[PDB]
């Protein structure tokens, strides 16, 4: 299971973000608001196969969660669908950027500012955000922006759609990865 | 389902389906409430669940 792939909880489906490690204990990251209220993690929508519990959330104000894997035998891939990702970085205004989701599977764009305020309504307030004219639909929440072989986001939400054209906001990963003290392999 | 709080400049992405009077699955209530009010209050949901 790589950056992308879908993942189910007990309420919905999100998006693996990226496979992260910290010693010999691995990890994926997702977005908090697909982590907040849940326990378990599986890998199809039959919830067959399990892959993890829920080890931390940040949702709202940040938007970003992680989930230990409890899962031996599958295969953790360090890559966005086939992609190699070895670094994080942080985004840039006119940089090139991915998404990959779960939904809408591919999609590219560009960073258009940095630090924007997402209100998602009642209190759930999102800060710090990265914006890209990258579109994503329901389901995508969680996956991965990335620029080549370097990890920058995870998909936090956004307006508009793939048909016709929007604009996605992205938690950047690399607060993350310095919360947990995790990183990208 | 209530959609008195919408519009709404965003949604988050997760999937938890709605289905709308359209016959259209909506990917969450985010994504179903804001296409309501696009619809100026016509579209309404039809059942919880895919279409």
């Amino acid at each position: 299971i790589s950056g992308g792939d879908a993942i189910y909880s007990s309420t919905g489906r999100c998006s693996l973000g990226f496979n992260v490690r910290s010693g010999s204990t691995y990890y994926f990251l997702t977005a908090g608001h697909c982590t907040d209220g849940a326990t378990t993690w599986w890998a199809n929508s039959a919830r067959t196969t399990v892959l993890g519990t829920t080890s931390g959330s940040s949702f709202p104000n940040n938007d970003y969660g992680i989930v230990r894997y409890t899962n031996t035998t599958i295969p953790k891939d360090g890559t966005v669908g086939g992609q190699d990702i070895t670094s994080a970085a942080n985004a840039t205004v006119g940089m090139a950027v991915t998404r990959r989701g779960s939904t809408t599977g591919t999609h590219s764009g560009s960073v258009t500012a940095l630090n924007a305020t997402v209100n998602y309504g009642g209190g759930d307030v999102v800060y710090g955000m990265i914006r890209t004219n990258v579109c994503a639909e329901p389901g995508d929440s969680g996956g991965p922006l990335y620029s080549g072989t370097r990890a920058i986001g995870l998909t936090s939400g956004g307006s508009g759609n793939c048909s016709s054209g929007g604009t996605t906001f992205f938690q950047p990963v690399t607060e993350a990865l310095s919360a947990y003290g995790v990183s990208v392999y | 389902v209530d959609c008195s709080e919408y519009p709404k400049p965003a949604c988050t992405e997760e999937y938890r389906p709605l289905c709308g009077s359209d016959n259209k699955t909506y990917g969450n209530k985010c994504n179903f409430c804001n296409a309501v009010v696009e619809s100026n209050g016509t579209l309404t949901l039809s059942h919880f669940g895919k279409c």
